[PDB]
């Protein structure tokens, strides 16, 4: 007789299930349906248990723990029937659940997970990730540690060790070519020192060489020839 | 990686254009695309109408100002619509976020809000700065808070 | 009754929490609301249990270790009504549930420590660790050795 | 998500070939900008040591006159 309203997986995440549950054990203790609290007890603990392994459970069970009912003449909440610690368990396992009872959410989540962690640059990859933990908010209302929030934060702490590398690979590119620029300012410098009257050579093999600039090569000063006399044009 | 304290040439400048929209977020539009308007795109150059101060935040400033004018209370509409135009890719975008699904509105986009509503506002704004926590009662790191010292 | 002033999860953490719960159950059991001490027992290991199974509750838990208590006739502290081993799997306990609890915890604090191993300088990777370390005695403040302090650990 | 990170290395395996042949195509597209400046009327020299370079050609090797050289005789011969 609960699964008739508490079994379609569209039907458990309403809002009102929650209410047609705390009625349905109200009013079977009251009028008799529900005769002994030592059965409203089991009632309870069995329809959690249906809820919880089941696709929609988390939000019911985190609605449902919040209404008020009357055991053993003390009344408290369902929160409270079963422990704290029991009730945390509870709902890791109802939002758990939903992705090891279908394989799909399963495949969907690692695959856009792994396919996150693949993307080049590592900026593009933390909205990805946000998607995706956007997109658990819909499925694990409650802020226990679910494996799959295991998933996500594997991910971040990962594109985090992948962005130390590609900053690496991105310092190393402006490493060759802060170097070609080097080059050309010190060849620019020694035309200089030759033009106002100084004696030092123009040779690219005469430079100096600092590890800001390395070995010059020829072609940079066929570079910084075709150089002058294109700023020598636009003037 | 940023702040308000350190001043040059951009706070000097922008203290009219933003009379000519927010001091506060033309400082921080051009900060994230040229550090300390960068209109990169050939033809933004041409229909915004170059690498001149003079009017470069002085362009920033007109767009900035019809765009955060078209709604007069959405800013962080403006700064999206500022980097994702409203041709052929920002109406898909743009009719997504009002409705505050986040989850499809871009990639650049939410990075780019995400970067700048810490001195923006909009009504959307504690609504966006929530968009991604761990738990629904988290808030999603945005890149370059949760990238910080890695360089 | 328990649940009014030992669940808000900073209503825990005050000082006067401690004093409330030996009240209770001194006051319960002398003045007849708790009869029983084999009653009196259950309601010490299902409070420690809610306590400790909540954020805020490892503090809570090293005040009420000390206070005094006096069941079937011998009088003792808390620590000593549940075994010594026992205390101790209960501190531990309660300091790592706030850790599972909320996974908000467990994302920042793991999230410093990578962005923690990931600077350049490995001596200014060390001050960052160090204040890890300061921030995790402001929710762990006893000495077992939680599943967090091997984190930091792995990570120094 | 094992076939996944096996793309991500082949693509820059693939992104690693045409580097190498997109800097082969960049060297005989500036060496016949070379040569067409120096016809037309234009006192810049032709040899393969004294083309420009900017990362998107790397060095001139020898090779890659004779290969500019047999292609513009290719060309000519077909018109």
């Amino acid at each position: 007789e609960l699964n008739g309203v508490l079994q379609d997986p569209d039907m458990l995440r309403r809002p009102d299930s929650a209410d047609f549950f705390e009625k349905y054990i109200d009013n079977g203790l009251v009028t008799g349906a529900i005769p002994s609290d030592a059965q409203a007890t089991q009632l309870i603990s069995q329809a959690f248990s249906d809820a919880s392994s089941r696709a929609g459970g988390a939000d019911f069970l985190m609605r449902v723990g919040d209404k008020k009912v009357t055991l053993n003449g003390a009344t408290t909440t369902y929160r409270e029937l079963i422990g704290e610690e029991q009730w945390n368990a509870l709902m890791v396992t109802a939002q758990r659940s939903q992705f090891e009872t279908d394989a799909k959410l399963n495949e969907q989540y690692r695959l856009k997970i792994n396919s996150a962690l693949n993307q080049e640059d590592p900026r593009t990859a933390w909205e990805m990730l946000q998607g995706i933990k956007a997109e658990l908010d819909k499925v694990q209302p409650d802020e226990q540690m679910t494996p799959q929030r295991e998933w996500l934060i594997s991910a971040q702490e990962q594109v985090q060790n992948q962005m130390n590398a590609w900053t690496k690979a991105q310092a190393k590119a402006l490493d060759d070519s802060m170097k070609s620029m080097n080059k050309l300012d010190v060849i620019d410098k020694q035309f200089q020192k030759r033009i106002n009257g100084e004696w030092v050579s123009t040779d690219f093999k005469d430079m100096p060489v600092n590890e800001n600039t390395g070995e010059f090569k020829h072609s940079d000063m066929v570079n910084y020839a075709n150089k002058k006399l294109a700023e020598i044009d636009s003037m | 990686y940023d702040k308000n304290v350190p001043s040059d040439y951009d706070g000097l400048f922008q203290k009219a254009a933003d009379a000519n929209v927010s001091y506060d977020l033309l400082r921080k539009v051009a900060w994230t695309e040229s550090r300390f308007m960068q209109f990169t795109k050939a033809t933004a150059k041409a229909l915004g109408l170059r690498l001149n101060p003079e009017l470069a935040i002085n362009a920033a400033a007109k767009q900035l100002a019809g765009l955060v004018g078209k709604f007069d209370g959405d800013e962080l509409k403006a700064a999206l619509a500022y980097n994702q135009g409203e041709g052929r890719l920002g109406n898909p975008q743009l009719e997504a976020y009002s409705k505050g699904d986040f989850a499809s509105i871009s990639e650049e986009g939410r990075n780019y809000m995400r970067n700048l509503l810490d001195v923006a506002k909009s009504p959307m704004a504690g609504q966006l700065e929530t968009f991604g926590g761990i738990t629904p009662k988290g808030k999603g790191i945005p890149a370059e808070v949760g990238l910080a010292g890695i360089g």
